[PDB]
């Protein structure tokens, strides 16, 4: 989103950081998510103490 | 002169611009060429001679 701004030309020099948030962009909407994939065993090591 | 009263109303989107130009700095280039003789002053990209 500040580098789709910054391309329009507007200055972010003194904006807060919710400013930026919630500035108009246009008809985009820029997003970003974070997920971790979860996998079946495949390997297995095991200590046995007698 | 007094014309019917008047109201207009203009919507323009003055928004067009990016590296917007300095108010100071004028070049002045001279060319050999056939064609477009004389001064053709060259405020941005779009107005070029062809």
């Amino acid at each position: 989103q500040k580098s789709y701004l910054k391309s329009k030309g507007v200055d972010l020099s003194y904006m807060t950081l919710q400013e930026i948030k919630e500035a108009n962009t246009g008809s985009k909407v820029f997003l970003k998510a974070k997920i971790k994939v979860l996998d079946a065993m495949e390997d297995i090591d095991l200590s046995i103490e007698i | 002169a007094i014309g019917l009263p008047s109201i207009n109303i203009s919507f323009k989107e003055l928004a067009t611009t990016v590296k917007e130009r300095s108010a100071r700095g004028i070049i002045a280039m001279v060319l050999k060429d056939a064609k477009a003789l004389g001064l053709n002053e060259i405020h941005e990209k779009e107005d070029i001679p062809v």
